[PDB]
């Protein structure tokens, strides 16, 4: 099944804002590819201010690094990833939504589909045939 | 001059359709009684109306 | 099917109430014989084979390919602001079939209530089925036939 | 009234009918099979962007 | 019509590994497994090709 | 037959129109056909419509949408004022000219493929001119077309290897050119938007040909003077020209050097006074509007 | 067998384009049975069943279309129809009914496009 993970990582060090996000993406990506999974895309979303002050593991946060990760795995692996994210102190909020593949095998991230790009081939073919 | 009340039988559609399939049995629309069409005042149409617009 | 015949009798009553000149009924041997008797007795103006969409103008052979789309088209008659075919009811019902000997059919046509069947009235048509043929009760009495009393039309 | 109510299909008509119906089922299976392969080809073109190592 | 060389075999093997992980029955919904079972069962009981009823 | 007669009836001649009778947006041209009744028929509420128009109506001009409605009324507005805008334009005797110097649309000119060198610009305009098309009917232009174009694959798999084999073995820069031409050559026979609904030229506002001089008892007229009204007391924001109301049209007025002092004095009531203007040129835009340029002739 | 189709097909296309004949090819000539290594042997190792189905479907469509056109034309011309029946061995086809004879025509048109093929 194709899944879309959206994680809000903590920005502890203002000098290295994209450090825990990179370390986290590597940890999650390794779980996926080491359990028969495929990582289709990693779309960084940048530092954004949280809609409110949020709390996690007796800590408070006002900003986070947003990132999206489109990956293919089994249901059991998907639950294992979600369990690890809900326990990691770095992660403030994490959501995994299924992307239906009944009609087509290649679906882009919701962010891209919102912009009209329905498949990763459309994104790649707009970076080769026109770039 | 369109004919009202005529059903095209499957024997009259021997060739394949636009999808490439032959018609071998009546479809659901062919099996619904269409008596109402005989009594509804026909919509009068004219080619000239398209040019006028 | 007596159920189909019940459906047709009710259908003709509904069409008469609204005064539609032309309507369709299912295409079966029993329905065709029923309609033909009504036509010969002057209850129906016309009887044509056709399709779900209307009566056929030119002969269309009926086969398994189009049997499901066949219909019988009948013309209803109205005179002096009254329907000619006002009522149409079954006598022999699906859950209670009535078979009468020719002797009892003669009593029914003579004013005697037989097996709760009200006797034949002036200007009424009672149809009887014998060996899968439908005929007027008076004709069955002439041929000495015993049969199922199907319906009464007025 | 004298016309027969139904005329059974001749053995030849049933043969041609079976040919068309077999063709209809086979064409749909083939078209679905080719659609699946065309989706497998478009997935091969993008599998260079997918990570398994 | 020719006269970027060719891709390393290791890269083509990774494209195959990504396609087989995405299409693995062990990574798909249980309904897909049931759909395969229905096809297998149908073919063991059918009277002829296309018999589904 | 009655059907033949009906198709040619005067009511049939009026094209179906359901555009709002009360429109508050920007009006650039007439939207409804003006209906006129003679004085004798007006006295009897006869307009040639389905029902009598209410006697309260004293105008002889109206515009309508529906002959009858579920509310048992006619949907009409008792106005015919777009005709006076056209006749006032005719009185100003300013021919409409093309700011792009295009051929006159009312003459059957012998045109050539000078602009047809943009075959890939307009052949794809059919699928790319979908600014306001449904999200799925526009998507039906992708599979429906793909099958039609995919049916010419064999024809183009032989013509290209028989007329330009070198390109197929060297480069596709020219192959793409042969493709755009192929479809158009195989589409000119087809009928895709064979009827074009775009406004043709002036749209009927003026059928006057440029070139003619206006003779007058006081000699040939060299400059057309038309009374008008200044709407704003401050030039259009971001534009170096004010706006005037001349003959039912809003024009852009250019002043000689300075703005007359009546502007500051009058202020927001400047529209209450009439000035004399000179109409420099009149152009037609693709929206169907008229671009009238004027000049505030001031007594000197 | 660690050997993969892609790799094996990349050796039969490099050995066939370079001239090298490592013993792997002989083994590959046994893994697949392809004794001869030519450009028209890799094309027969990678054949997909779908290709065969596509040609069987065209033949099926041809037969149906031909049978219908043949009978359609025959019926349009009563003279060519009467001759058609006599040529195929019908005795006095002229003296036959529409259904009693159209079935013969159908049985013959389907005996001239399915028996000869």
């Amino acid at each position: 099944m194709l899944y879309e993970l959206i994680g809000l990582v903590r920005i502890t060090n203002s000098n290295a804002p994209k450090l825990e996000a990179k370390e986290l993406s590597s940890t999650i990506g390794k779980l996926i590819i080491q359990n028969r999974g495929v990582v289709r895309d990693i779309v960084p979303m940048g530092i954004r201010y949280l809609p409110k002050i949020m709390k996690k593991d007796q800590e408070k946060h006002f900003r986070a690094y947003h990132f999206l990760m489109l990956f293919d795995s089994s249901a059991a692996v998907q639950s294992e990833i979600l369990r690890t994210l809900k326990k990691d102190p770095r992660v403030i909020r994490s959501s995994i939504v299924k992307v239906d593949l009944d009609k087509q095998l290649d679906r882009a991230s919701s962010l891209h589909r919102s912009l009209g790009k329905k498949s990763i081939l459309e994104l790649v073919n707009e970076d080769y045939q026109s770039i | 001059g369109h004919i009202i009340g005529k059903l095209v039988d499957v024997t009259e559609q021997p060739h394949a359709n636009n999808k490439g399939l032959y018609k071998t049995r009546p479809n659901s629309s062919d099996k619904r009684v269409g008596v109402k069409r005989l009594y509804r005042p026909p919509k009068l149409t004219y080619v000239e109306d398209r040019l006028r617009s | 099917s007596l159920v189909k015949l019940a459906n047709t009798c009710a259908h003709l009553q509904n069409c008469s109430k609204v005064r539609v000149a032309l309507t369709s009924i299912p295409y079966t041997k029993l329905q065709l014989q029923f309609a033909y008797n009504l036509y010969q007795q002057g209850f129906l103006s016309s009887l044509q084979k056709g399709s779900t969409m209307g009566p056929d103008k030119d002969f269309v052979e009926v086969t398994p390919d189009n049997i499901s789309t066949r219909r019988l088209w009948v013309g209803l008659k109205y005179r002096d602001n009254k329907p000619v075919l006002s009522s149409c009811k079954l006598i022999s019902k699906p859950n209670s079939r009535i078979h009468l000997p020719m002797e009892d059919m003669k009593k029914l046509c003579s004013g005697v209530t037989i097996r709760n069947i009200k006797p034949l009235q002036p200007g009424e048509l009672i149809l009887v089925r014998a060996h899968n043929n439908i005929m007027d009760i008076n004709e069955a009495i002439s041929k000495k036939l015993d049969g199922e009393v199907l319906c009464r039309v007025k | 009234m004298s016309q027969p109510l139904l005329r059974n299909r001749s053995p030849e008509e049933s043969e041609l009918l079976k040919l068309k119906r077999n063709y209809n089922r086979s064409l749909l299976n083939f078209q679905a099979h080719k659609k699946k392969l065309n989706e497998l080809l478009n997935l091969y073109h993008v599998a260079n962007e997918f990570i398994v190592t | 019509s020719g006269l970027v060389g060719i891709e390393d075999i290791e890269k083509l093997e990774d494209r195959r590994e990504a396609i087989l992980r995405i299409l693995s029955m062990r990574n798909s919904e249980n309904k897909n497994a049931i759909k395969m079972a229905v096809e297998l069962a149908r073919k063991e009981f059918e009277r002829f090709p296309g018999d589904t009823g | 037959t009655l059907a033949e007669l009906l198709g040619r009836s005067r009511i049939a001649q009026v094209a179906n129109n359901h555009k709002p009778l009360t429109y508050t947006g920007k009006k650039f041209h007439p939207t409804h056909q003006i209906i006129e009744t003679k004085p004798s028929t007006l006295y009897r509420q006869e307009w040639g419509l389905k029902s009598a128009i209410p006697s309260k109506i004293k105008s002889r001009y109206l515009v309508y949408n529906d002959l009858d409605t579920l509310e048992r009324i006619t949907t009409f507005e008792p106005r015919g004022g777009t005709q006076w805008n056209r006749l006032r334009f005719q009185e100003m005797g300013v021919p409409i000219v093309s700011n792009i110097g295009r051929q006159n649309p009312f003459f059957k000119y012998i045109s050539r493929p000078e602009d047809e060198s943009h075959a890939k610009l307009s052949l794809f305009k059919e699928m790319k001119g979908d600014t306001d098309i449904s999200p799925a009917a526009m998507k039906k232009r992708l599979k429906k077309i793909t099958a039609l174009i995919r049916s010419f694959q064999d024809e183009f798999k032989e013509w290209l290897v028989e007329n330009h084999p070198d390109e197929l073995k060297l480069n596709s820069n020219k192959l793409e050119d042969y493709v755009v031409k192929f479809l158009n050559k195989k589409l000119e026979t087809k009928t895709n938007k064979k009827f074009n609904t775009e406004i043709i030229g002036t749209g009927g506002l003026s059928y006057s040909l440029p070139g003619k001089l206006k003779n007058s008892p006081n000699g040939v007229i060299q400059r057309t003077v038309v009374p008008g009204r200044i709407l704003n007391v401050v030039k259009e924001n971001n534009d170096n020209k004010w706006l005037a109301a001349i003959g039912g049209f809003v024009a852009d007025v250019v002043f000689f050097q300075s703005p007359p002092s009546s502007f500051n004095s009058m202020g927001d009531f400047i529209r209450m006074k009439t000035f004399l203007f000179e109409i420099l040129e009149a152009s037609m835009e693709k929206n169907g509007s008229v671009s009238m340029h004027a000049r505030l002739l001031e007594p000197q | 067998e660690k050997t993969t189709l892609l790799r094996d097909i990349r050796t039969i296309q490099d050995a066939l384009s370079s001239g090298s004949t490592p013993k792997e090819l002989l083994e590959i000539k046994q893994r697949y049975g392809i004794q001869d290594f030519s450009q028209e042997t890799v094309r027969q190792l990678l054949q997909l069943d779908i290709s065969g189905l596509e040609v069987n479907l065209e033949k099926q469509r041809s037969l149906i279309d031909r049978i219908q056109t043949r009978l359609s034309e025959l019926l349009s011309n009563d003279l060519k129809c009467d001759q058609f029946l006599k040529d195929h061995g019908v005795e006095d086809p002229l003296t036959l009914k529409k259904n009693i004879k159209k079935n013969l025509l159908r049985k013959h048109v389907m005996m001239d496009m399915q028996q000869p093929s």
